[PDB]
RNA sequence: CGAGACUCUGGCAUGCUAACUAGUUACGCGACCCCCGAGCGGUCGGCGUAACUUCUUAGAGGGACAAGUGGCGUUCAGCCACCCGAGAUUGAGCAAUAACAGGUCUGUGAUGCCCUUAGAUGUCCGGGGCUGCACGCGCGCUACACUGACUGGCUCAGCGUGUCCUACGCCGGCAGGCGCGGGUAACCCGUUGAACCCCAUUCGUGAUGGGGAUCGGGGAUUGCAAUUAUUCC
């Protein structure tokens, strides 16, 4: 068996839409020991839908200016975020990251449409992929906002928006920016 | 079920190391200790009052792992960033002081063999009492 | 930790106000003239726990850091540590604090101006001292 | 009696010496559990955590590092461990067992028996690095 | 005192650098065509490539002794530790340097400026190349710098 | 005489393949106790200059190199055999550092 | 007056090698490299005006170009012509002044005092 | 707005540490200061009083983030 | 005397004591390997030194 | 002609050629440990022979060609996807014809005119200036913090230079002093003990220990000379 961090496994992972289902990693042969495993997953298109989504997270969290090459500052994050994700739930955290996924990413986006100086934007169908590539982003960078500038630590204020995402509540950043991208979207249709 | 130094949780060794110095008791501390830097490009005086101690079983163990280190070397080995004000940072070395005396008070409890090739090696004696603070980590971990 | 009484949230020291609730290494350096390099020394002669807060602290040890502090030589702190290394008027080593820096800022000024060097002008006049390009940089502050 | 092969990541190259042993696999005299960023200490673990304790019975590891960061000399080693195992298995026992436990090894990570080939491009005039370039102000 | 290897290149660089501008600067309007210095450890051994050798001997080889007694001055080397030899590049057309500088020549000379460059186009295909350009740049009639170019067969220009 | 050490130091590996190669091919044809001839870590000469003689254009560099490769090549001989076949083989840009004891 | 707890008189009669002990770092670092040839000339110069003079009267001004001389305790009460470049600034030597060099009382520039802009 | 912690613990203060804090199955001392308006050092102290008593479990503890747990 | 004043400068350090060893100027020095030429000099008598432009 | 072809580089070689100025393995010898109640085992950048080239270095030769398969193609040019593979588009250098009155007489002993040539526009010397400072506009550095800062501890490079690089003692709080040694260099610096990173410690949302500008005192090196602060402590 290869349980994450050796203490997670993920035969109890279950993911439920099927539109995101072969866009998001881990669960039976994706299964890794840790986040960091270093691969060339953007060598050509569509390779970073094969790649662990822990690491998808780690990825996109060593994202800002004074962080930007530190990957082993990061698992460090994910594996204290993890750990505050069991204590404050007993789920499978995974089963927590993931239903903190699917929750995130819209569904319709704006776009754009017409000549320079005119702005009417029509919606379009947002992509499997790129909705697990907006969900991630929109999760990160929620934990940047509400622990800038306090006492409360990023391994800590992530796990407070990734279970504030799960259960899809308006506490979490990344909720509030879907219901804001696929509210423009249906106002413009 | 020889133990060794290398087999060992490094930085709980040193610590081993340290309070062991104390308890020995004899062991020619300067008297600036209460005073001083380690370096120019460090900010204030070391936390810990014992500095010293722990300083002195940290360079034991680097000559136990290569013989032959002189008193720059060592000032070299505690070396760090230097934060140039708004300049940008470079390397600066530790100190040759506090670097020779530790040198110069472990050689004094024939620890430290001064060498045919220059630098300072460590006795016979100073690796047999490695290794035996070496069984006082390993047991107290494995066993506990 | 726990709940002493004679925890005074307020020092008066030197005329200086220190905030007692603070760490005391870090807590001295309220007033001017220390920094936190000397004040972890003049502690260290005092013999006085840097783990504890400064309203935490008896009279008796406080009165003493000032001593200390008073009059550094004394208690063998040395004379690269000092504020005022070679004062021209006496070749006297001190340590200068806070009513009396700023008195004795005052005294190097009147001394290069008196004299009409070239820093007392620069003084004088408000302009950059240490010999800097003026083009570019120090511009706030003018009409 | 004795299988000598190397890994390598960027400029960090690790060679194992394994031969009829008793299980010990020490990376430049200390053990696996003891290498100082034991965030990645599971990425030294897998090619044993993947293989079992009983692959490793027979065979005695010394492996030997030089070059690169930590981060490299970390995945330069668990190539050379993963490598001499299968160059023992191929010379000593038969090339079923070579198989067997190849294949378990690279459906983990293809990294464990081959190597990245990316290493660091050079810097070239006018910028900081390999393609960036200096700020330029018009008007 | 020994030299450093990287150093000592280094100063075999400037060695032939200034030897071949030193015959450059004097030996132009005599048929030039290069330096070989040739460093045998007895005698630095100087062979130069010439088309009019006996326009570089002088009388029984007297400028060719002043020469090797301009060079053991110069450069310090002592005396019975070089020698110099005079032999022929009878390929004149072949030679870049010649033809640039036959072109010189007639320039200085006062002739057109078209018919000495066609005078040595024409020469050096009929010696056996297989391409060649000429451009004379500058003042050729007026206040205004013009350009001419007098190309014949092929011109690589890329690569190694 | 004992333990000749010969050294070579040319710039272009082409002319020190040719020689290289015939000291030992002789000395073995000679019937001599040799050494391979061993490669030390070639040189490279790095001088990055700007292109313009002005300081006026798009600041663009050149990066001229030299390139220096080095031979060992050892002997156990009277070295009346030496002098012999070493003195003959020049080739400009070779150099040759025999070195006795 | 006092320099570094050393009065007036005490000053003027002390030995050569005690003043490299009351100075700061550059001036003891320049004195134990020595005075030269052209600078003693001075010192020598600047004895004779100040013995000429008569008691009620300044001693009578001797120009220089030298900058960077060290204003040493003979040169008290000296009348010292220093060259800015340009012009030879009349200089008292107040006893004040007693560690410097000559030429930060000698000023190059002309303070600036700016007009309006031009164009551009 | 201005956040004035306590550096030393209150009566009733030292009541809040005792009683209620390790019922919290999430005890950090980023936490105990949130929901106690103590500051980090007292209250990173009074969880190590808090494993001296026995009163908390520990399930990691790193230079920047130590978890604690409430008593099983 | 003007013996005395006329080369009176120490010139065995800073920029005066180095020229061109082809150009006499001293702007822009290659003292690298020994070199001691100009960036002009230099750049013109490269194929003859034996710098090679491959990189 | 340019493009391409080319040269250099990179990646692969447990195949070949070699190695006392590079190593590995083995065997001696020593030091040390737990012991068992002797050992063996182990760690040894501790130092001596032998075996040899995996690692190191550098020479020759192979390696990849849209080759193979499946689709798409006026079905052929070529494209897509995939297997095998180290690698399925490595990064550069060189760069046509024609121009610009772009830049450079301040790179030249490359130069044409004009000007000045002993109350010199030559040249040396002394002192200053290129930095000056109400204000504009550009390339940059360090920051605004807790993915932090500080203090300890721990553990890793590469291209490079060196007659000035430096080791090792000693005295120095520290920049530094003193002595003595190696290296014209894979031989010495050097195993080049780099920094963020890693692990503990301390500090907790405030102009804060973040941030260091600006200022006062001292101390030391370079140089003939630090005044308009060279640099450093
Ligand atoms: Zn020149």
């Amino acid at each position: 068996d290869i349980k994450l961090f050796g203490k997670w496994s993920t035969d109890d992972v279950q993911i439920n839409d099927i539109s995101l289902q072969d866009y998001i990693a881990v669960k039976e042969k994706y299964a890794k020991y840790l986040p960091h495993s270093a691969g060339r997953y953007a060598a050509k298109r569509f390779r970073k839908a094969q790649c662990p989504i822990v690491e998808r997270l780690t990825n996109s969290m060593m994202m800002h200016g004074r962080n930007n090459g530190k990957k082993l500052m990061t698992v460090r994050i994910v594996k204290h975020a993890f750990e505050i994700i069991h204590l404050l739930t007993g789920e499978n955290p995974l089963q927590v990251l993931v239903n903190a996924i699917i929750n995130s990413g819209p569904r319709e986006d704006s776009t754009r449409i017409g000549r320079a100086g005119t702005v009417r934007r029509q919606a379009v169908d947002v992509s499997p992929l790129r909705r697990v590539n907006q969900a991630i982003w929109l999760l990160c960078t929620g934990a940047r906002e509400a622990a800038f500038r306090n006492i409360k630590t990023i391994a800590e204020c992530l796990a407070d928006e990734l279970i504030n995402a799960a259960k899809g509540s308006s506490n979490s950043y990344a909720i509030k920016k879907k219901d804001e991208l696929e509210r423009v979207a249906k106002s413009n249709r | 079920p020889g133990v060794t130094v290398k087999d060992v949780n490094q930085q709980e060794f040193v610590r081993a190391l340290a309070a062991f110095l104390k308890k020995s008791g004899k062991l020619k501390v300067p008297e600036w200790v209460d005073t001083v830097k380690l370096a120019k490009h460090k900010e204030l005086a070391p936390y810990d009052e014992n500095w010293f101690y722990t300083r002195a079983a940290s360079t034991a163990r680097h000559l136990y792992l290569r013989g032959g280190a002189g008193v720059g070397s060592m000032t070299k080995i505690y070396g760090g960033r230097q934060r140039n004000g708004v300049m940008p940072s470079h390397f600066s070395r530790g100190s040759k002081s506090v670097a020779r005396r530790v040198l110069q008070a472990l050689e004094g409890l024939k620890m430290v063999e001064k060498d045919q090739d220059g630098g300072r090696k460590l006795t016979p004696q100073g690796q047999r009492d490695l290794d035996r603070i070496a069984g006082q980590v390993a047991a107290a971990n494995k066993k506990h | 930790l726990v709940i002493p009484e004679k925890f005074q949230h307020i020092l008066r020291v030197l005329n200086t106000n220190i905030d007692g609730r603070r760490k005391i290494a870090f807590a001295i350096t309220a007033i001017k003239g220390v920094g936190r390099r000397y004040a972890h020394v003049v502690l260290r002669k005092a013999d006085i726990d840097l783990t504890k807060r400064a309203g935490e602290l008896t009279e008796d040890e406080v009165e003493r850091v000032i001593t200390i502090m008073q009059n550094p030589r004394q208690y063998k702190i040395p004379d690269w540590f000092l504020n005022r290394q070679k004062d021209v008027k006496d070749g006297k080593y001190s340590q200068v604090l806070a009513n009396g820096l700023d008195n004795k800022l005052r005294e190097d000024l009147e001394r290069l101006k008196k004299i009409r060097a070239h820093r007392g002008l620069r003084h004088f006049w408000g302009l950059r001292v240490r010999g800097q390009h003026t083009k570019t940089t120090g511009r706030r502050g003018r009409t | 009696q004795s299988v000598q092969v190397f890994g390598r990541k960027k400029t960090a190259t690790a060679v194992a010496h394994c031969k009829r042993g008793n299980g010990l696999i020490k990376v430049n005299g200390r053990p696996l559990e003891m290498i100082e960023p034991r965030t990645l200490q599971y990425k030294l673990l897998e090619p044993v955590l993947l293989l079992g304790k009983e692959r490793f019975a027979g065979v005695d590891i010394r492996v030997r590092v030089k070059g690169g960061g930590h981060v490299a000399q970390i995945y330069a080693i668990r190539q050379s461990i993963s490598k001499a195992l299968v160059a023992y298995y191929q010379k000593y026992v038969d090339e079923a067992s070579k198989k067997e436990i190849k294949d378990i090894l690279i459906q983990y990570d293809r990294t464990l028996l081959v190597a990245d080939p990316r290493r660091c491009e050079s810097k070239k005039f006018g910028g900081p690095g390999a393609r960036a370039r200096y700020q330029k102000s018009y008007r | 005192v020994q030299i450093s290897k990287k150093r000592k290149f280094v100063a075999d660089g400037i060695f032939k650098a200034e030897l071949n501008e030193f015959l450059t600067r004097e030996l132009a309007e005599d048929g030039y065509s290069g330096v070989e210095v040739r460093v045998t450890p007895t005698r630095t051994e100087i062979i130069i490539l010439a088309t009019r050798t006996q326009n570089v001997l002088g009388e029984k080889g007297r400028r060719i002794r002043e020469l090797t007694a301009v060079v053991q001055k110069r450069f310090g080397f002592p005396e019975g530790s070089v020698e110099l030899y005079a032999e022929k590049v009878a390929t004149r057309g072949l030679c870049a340097i010649a033809q640039a500088e036959s072109l010189r020549y007639k320039l200085l000379g006062g002739l057109a400026v078209r018919r000495a460059c066609y005078g040595v186009l024409r020469f050096i295909m009929e010696s056996g190349a297989k391409g060649c350009e000429v451009v004379v740049s500058g003042k050729l009639r007026g206040q205004r710098a013009k350009s001419m170019k007098f190309v014949d067969g092929l011109m690589i220009h890329s690569g190694d | 005489i004992h333990r000749i050490r010969i050294t070579l130091t040319s710039r272009n590996v082409k002319s020190l393949e040719k020689v290289c190669a015939d000291l030992i091919r002789g000395a073995k044809e000679k019937n001599l106790k040799v050494k391979g001839p061993v490669r030390m870590p070639t040189k490279t000469l790095r001088i990055t200059t700007r292109k313009t003689p002005c300081g006026e254009g798009s600041k663009t560099w050149d990066r001229f190199q030299m390139r220096i490769h080095k031979r060992l090549i050892d002997l156990h001989s009277p070295s009346e055999i030496v002098k012999q076949i070493t003195s003959i083989s020049i080739e400009p840009g070779v150099e040759v550092e025999v070195t006795i004891a | 007056f006092t320099y570094r707890g050393v009065d007036l008189d005490q000053l003027l009669d002390m030995s050569y090698e005690q003043l490299m002990q009351l100075y700061s770092a550059r001036q003891r670092r320049r004195l134990n490299r020595g005075l030269r040839r052209k600078q003693h000339s001075l010192l020598k110069r600047l004895r004779k005006a100040k013995k000429e003079a008569p008691p009620m009267e300044k001693p009578e001004v001797v120009k220089t170009h030298l900058r960077d001389m060290i204003i040493l305790p003979e040169m008290v009460g000296s009348m010292v012509g220093v060259y800015n470049g340009k012009t030879f600034n009349q200089v008292e030597i107040k006893p004040e002044m007693i560690g410097h060099y000559l030429g930060e009382f000698s000023i190059t520039y002309k303070p600036v005092k700016h007009g309006r802009p031009g164009i551009g | 707005d201005k956040l004035n912690n306590l550096v030393l613990f209150d009566k009733a203060t030292y009541d809040k540490l005792c009683k209620e804090v390790p019922n919290y199955k999430l005890i950090t001392p980023a936490v105990v200061s949130e929901r106690l308006k103590i500051r980090g050092s007292l209250a990173r102290a009074a969880l190590q009083e808090l494993l001296s008593k026995g009163l908390i479990k520990l399930v990691s503890k790193h230079r920047a983030q130590v978890i604690y747990t409430r008593n099983t | 005397g003007h013996q005395q004043l006329y080369w009176s400068h120490p010139r065995k350090f800073g920029q005066g004591s180095r020229s061109c060893r082809v150009c006499s100027n001293r702007h822009g020095l290659i003292r690298k390997y020994g070199l001691n030429m100009c960036r002009q000099c230099f750049r013109q008598y490269a194929k003859d030194i034996g710098f090679i432009k491959l990189d």
